């Protein structure tokens, strides 16, 4: 579309055909953007299990406040997303509408953890990397990148044996051990 | 183990980042906990930031032990190891022995050659929760060191007017039952720091009839250290010295274990201030 | 052979031209005028230009001071009274209720300045005729336009106080 | 590019590290013979890998041991650690699977500490 | 009229009235009726120290659509 | 420190006294030493310099 | 396969539509592939909008909207399991039926 | 001249027998500070609250182990009789005694 003319964009304001409401701004491409997610429904259904916590968290503050029953499962709800990792702390009962985002369930995706654990320079290296057969959470061979590690689960993930990842950097600190395979 | 044992350490430093924070919207929550019981206005800051009054509907229903001691507290008990200086004297290892006997789940273990770091990692695998260290000079106990597990804090006390069963007493042995403890003049945070430290020394709930007492007492900034037996006479209770005595001074307390030095400070002595005769931190 | 890491080619809200947002996507310092000493505006002599406000025309039917006369008087020199275009907008813009000051603005011996400027602001094109040339004195009783010319340095101004005119920041006025 | 091989032995703060490449029979320790390898009384600790499977297993072959740290008998130790090693991981990379079991069985049924590092850690009671 | 929890209950009648459909207490109203209390409160008390203009700011709303709604309120 | 006494018997009345550095760090005097007399051992708040001069302030 | 094909009103361009998810978008006189895509999904019919410059796909559950290069503009979450598209040129509309018994009218100007 | 430190007490005489009369009286009033062992009617329209509160929160525990489980997450869902009975429906059994004991009896 060319650029509309002054007596043109006052009889044609509501016109665009790249950003409708419905979009809602195209929050999902941003975050598979960030996190170089590769299939459509994933942000979708993050985001319907987000709506879960969501709605039981409001379901929760309309109990009332001095209730054993909503403070011993907004408890057990806080330790068990801070168990996955989806919480980055259990101190307030408000970030289980707040914090609770596509963005913190993507962040426990394998090739975000890889980058932050710096076994890849990149989420998109990570992602390569993980398909191409590199990549075992304890002694299982992981080549999905949508796998959501846990963070007792961070504690195993490792690159396989007779990688060529693995003997790379054994070999850049010269401490290549060929009997153990490297 | 080497990757938990790691972050496990980076959640606890990053728990204690943020607790600051946190305690500032505590406060900033109890004084609209208050307004609402009271009705007492609020402040204007409190009046206009609309997302802590939006959250409130969902913080109202938040409400003790010490973060590193909160998890075991009364559940399992302790396991102490009770180890020396590098090369103890025979009187060292006397004060080892006596010190092994006066906690009631503690083995006393044989320095030899043992690197710091590679027993802080046996002590952690074999799953102990205490190591206590022993120093002297010439016979003379001088230091002793509790360094709680696995990233627990590190106490240093310096040892005083040291006195042991080897020399008071000509027989008898202890009664090693779990003991009655006495916590006396302990007011300040460092004072509860301390308490916190040497009650997770002992086991949980010692029955009513226990005879034997242990006494840790704070006289000015120093802890007397005391092991006694009673029995409940009709006319009153009478007392009977029963084990080591001395006198113990904080001098350093780390948030880390003993063999990590760049863990962080919580407290330490500061002799050069220029007022450091007037106060009394214990 | 295919690539690796696959992703389906959607719209990049942050970097698409396409897109309103990212299609948005010498150094001057001017001279101090040499009409200036450090503070004193020499240049300035009689017979003076006096920028009129309405608010100072309101006044002086208010106080019963003539406006040449009282200029005049206040200044013991001859003057020339200017009013704007926006300035005499303004005073048609207030209503029947100012004909009487639309009147006495409409006095011969007041000379008349166009402006060519997009609406009626008198303080910002007045204070716009100040920053640019240093001959002219601001008369008014409006507080922030006091406070905007007082800031300005070398320019006189005039005010309505009591039962006569009252000049500030010129020192010829003994 | 020959076929060569790294490997590592230890025994305390010694460190041995084995080049095996294909040659013709050099067998040298810190560019010596291993023949001067000191103690004499220790020696063949060193000589014990080459005599298990025999001198034919080294006819094609290039050792050459590097080693720092520790004192005598933890170095005699870590280069015959070191020495095996890298026979089996030579034999499995660059000759037959048959022949590197076959070693290792050899190196297993005399001394498994040829192979695997003996680590005395504490053990706390 | 220093007494509280009376004036708080007569201010919060209509607000009962409408949602209960007594449980006046706080330990014991739930749902929509604990939710526009608290709110009906947090912005009593907010009243007298908040600018009125960051205290009650409304809902976004087309032109079209709240000129609607108030016409048929106030009819 | 060396100087500042003659003996150890003199040290000795003097010790846990507070001292100080012309370049102002404080410390504290803690034993005589056995050999020679007039030396004691002091523990300051920062390393001192040989170009040090540490001095005792009394009346 | 199969293909369900759509010409554009001019007849200058044509949109070929495979059950398995190949979509393009050509202009068939000149021989020029404007767009292609591979969507490993069920997809039932495609329609050009008012130009060829936009294309709207009925694939597996919802509907989506390219351009001509073949990017993703829209995926319309309204539009449920629509098996049959079509645009009303004058009006602006693409209309959507399908497994739903809903006849949906969506404005592809306005959104 | 200025001492930079309070000297180490001495223990004497005065200081052992207030040490002692202190623990005295705390045994006498049995004031221990002792580790203490640690451990291990509402309305319909409460109950109603809690029971939505309850399938809630059992689905999205579903959903979140079926997220990070390791293994296949399953949905969330003694009189006297004959242990024959309480086998599955087919010809053949395994065990003939009843399912009460004779203490339970
Ligand atoms: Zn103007």
């Amino acid at each position: 579309v060319r650029k509309l003319k002054h007596h043109e964009q006052k009889l044609l304001k509501k016109v665009d055909f790249l950003e409708w409401k419905q979009d809602q701004g195209h929050r999902d491409t941003q975050v598979m953007r960030t996190y170089h997610i590769q299939n459509r429904e994933d942000y979708h259904k993050y985001n319907r299990i987000c709506g879960d916590i969501r709605r039981l968290a409001n379901k929760l503050s309309l109990l009332p406040p001095t209730d054993p029953f909503r403070r011993k499962h907004e408890q057990l709800l806080l330790d068990k997303l801070y168990a996955m990792g989806v919480l980055t702390t259990k101190s307030k009962i408000s970030d289980l509408e707040n914090k609770v985002t596509v963005s913190a369930i993507c962040r426990r995706r394998l090739p975000v953890i890889m980058h932050r654990l710096k076994m890849a320079e990149t989420i998109q290296d990570a992602v390569k990397f993980i398909e191409q057969g590199h990549v075992r959470v304890g002694p299982n061979l992981i080549n999905d990148p949508a796998y959501l590690v846990t963070r007792n689960m961070e504690d195993y993930v490792t690159w396989v044996d007779n990688s060529k990842i693995k003997k790379t950097l054994l070999r850049y600190r010269n401490q290549i051990d060929d009997f153990d395979f490297s | 183990m080497l990757r938990r044992q790691a972050r496990e350490r980076r959640e606890y430093l990053y728990r204690k980042a943020q607790e600051l924070q946190d305690s500032q919207l505590q406060q900033k929550r109890q004084i609209i906990k208050q307004a609402l019981a009271q009705g007492k206005p609020l402040p204007k800051e409190l009046a206009e930031d609309e997302s802590l009054q939006k959250d409130f509907r969902y913080d109202q229903s938040l409400k003790q032990v010490d973060d590193e001691y909160a998890a075991t507290s009364g559940i399992m008990d302790p396991r102490i190891i009770v180890t020396t200086s590098r090369d103890p004297s025979t009187r060292l290892s006397q004060f080892a022995k006596e010190i092994k006997l006066l906690f009631p789940n503690a083995v006393r273990l044989n320095r030899g050659n043992y690197v710091m770091p590679n027993l802080v990692d046996a002590c952690k695998k074999s799953g102990t929760t205490d190591l206590v260290v022993l120093h002297e000079h010439r016979g003379v106990p001088t230091s002793l060191t509790i360094s709680h597990f696995p990233h627990g804090p590190t106490a240093q006390f310096s040892l005083h007017n040291v006195v042991m069963r080897h020399d008071i007493i000509n027989a008898g042995n202890q009664s090693e039952v779990n003991p009655h403890l006495i916590f006396d003049n302990f007011t300040t945070a460092l004072g509860k720091r301390v308490v916190c430290i040497l009650k997770h020394l002992f086991n949980a709930g010692p029955k009513k009839d226990s005879e034997r007492v242990i006494t840790f007492a704070n006289r000015g900034d120093f802890i007397s250290v005391r092991q006694h037996v009673y029995v409940r006479t009709r006319e009153g209770v009478e007392i009977a010295e029963v084990g080591p005595r001395f006198e113990m001074r904080l001098f350093e307390l780390r948030l880390g274990t003993l063999e990590n030095k760049d863990a962080d400070v919580e407290w330490q002595l500061r002799r050069f201030i220029r007022t450091a005769n007037k106060k009394d931190y214990l | 052979t295919r690539k690796f890491g696959l992703v389906k080619r959607t719209l990049n809200t942050k970097k698409d031209q396409r897109l309103k947002k990212n299609q948005e996507n010498t150094r001057n310092i001017p001279q101090v005028s040499s009409a200036l000493f450090f503070q004193y505006n020499q240049a300035i002599k009689p017979p003076y230009q006096v920028l009129i406000d309405t608010n100072f025309i309101n006044f002086s039917i208010q106080k019963k001071v003539d406006i040449v006369r009282g200029m005049m008087d206040c200044l013991l020199a001859k003057c020339n009274p200017l009013i704007t275009d926006c300035v005499m907008a303004e005073l048609e813009k207030l209503g029947p209720k100012y004909r009487i000051a639309l009147k006495l603005a409409r006095d011969p011996r007041i000379k008349r300045l166009s402006c060519s400027h997009k609406g009626t602001y008198a303080d910002d094109c007045l204070v716009h005729r100040v920053l640019q040339h240093k001959c002219y004195i601001v008369a008014t009783n409006d507080a922030g336009l006091k406070q905007r010319i007082r800031k300005i340095p070398g320019i006189p101004l005039m005010s309505v106080g009591g039962h006569a005119y009252v000049i500030e920041k010129l020192p010829d006025v003994f | 590019a020959v076929p060569s091989v790294q490997t590592f032995g230890k025994k305390k703060s010694a460190t041995a590290v084995a080049h095996v490449k294909a040659g013709k029979g050099l067998i040298k320790v810190n560019g010596s013979p291993i023949t001067l390898v000191e103690p004499e009384i220790l020696r063949f600790k060193v000589y014990e890998p080459l005599l298990l499977v025999g001198l034919d297993k080294f006819s094609n072959i290039d050792i050459r041991v590097r080693v720092t740290g520790g004192g005598h008998v933890s170095q005699v130790y870590a280069i015959r650690q070191a020495i095996a090693k890298g026979l089996v991981a030579y034999h499995q990379k660059y000759v037959d699977e048959q022949s590197k079991n076959e070693l290792k069985k050899a190196f297993t049924s005399y001394d498994r500490t040829l192979l695997i590092a003996d680590s005395r850690r504490p053990e706390p009671k | 009229q220093n007494d509280l929890e009376l004036q708080q209950f007569l201010r919060e009648s209509h607000l009962l009235s409408a949602f209960n459909n007594i449980v006046y207490q706080d330990d014991q109203v739930i749902g929509k009726a604990r939710s526009r209390t608290l709110e009906m409160r947090l912005n009593r008390l907010s009243r007298v120290n908040g600018h009125q203009d960051k205290i009650n700011k409304l809902e976004k709303v087309p032109m079209h659509i709240r000129r609607g709604m108030i016409d048929k309120h106030v009819k | 420190i060396k100087d500042m006494f003659s003996s150890a018997m003199e040290v000795a009345r003097f010790e846990g006294a507070q001292i100080k550095t012309v370049s102002g760090i404080r410390g504290e005097i803690k034993r005589a030493l056995s050999k020679p007399e007039g030396h004691y051992r002091a523990a300051f708040e920062d390393k001192i310099l040989m170009s040090d001069i540490v001095i005792l302030r009394s009346w | 396969g199969p293909y369900h094909i759509k010409y554009a009103k001019n007849g200058t361009h044509l949109l070929i539509t495979g059950r398995k998810g190949h979509v393009a978008s050509m202009d068939w006189r000149k021989g020029q592939l404007r767009a292609e895509l591979f969507l490993n999904e069920t997809c039932h019919s495609a329609t050009y909008l008012q130009n060829e410059q936009y294309f709207a796909v009925a694939q597996k559950k919802y509907t989506f909207i390219y351009d001509h290069e073949g990017t993703e503009l829209h995926r319309l979450k309204q539009h449920i399991e629509a098996r049959h598209l079509d645009f009303l040129p004058y009006h602006y509309l693409l209309v959507t039926a399908g497994e739903t018994g809903w006849l949906k009218y969506h404005d592809v100007s306005t959104g | 001249f200025d001492r930079t430190a309070k000297p180490v007490p001495v223990i004497t005489s005065e200081v052992t027998e207030s040490l002692e009369d202190m623990i005295r009286r705390r045994i006498q009033d049995s004031n221990f500070d002792d580790l203490q062992r640690r451990t291990l009617a509402l309305s319909e329209e409460l109950q109603k609250a809690h029971s939505e509160i309850s399938e809630l929160y059992a689905n999205l525990v579903y959903k979140l182990d079926v997220l990070s489980s390791v293994h296949f997450v399953p949905k969330p869902a003694r009189v006297e009789t004959p242990t024959i009975s309480m086998e599955d429906a087919q010809p053949l059994y395994m065990s003939n005694a009843s399912s009460l004991a004779p203490q339970e009896i």
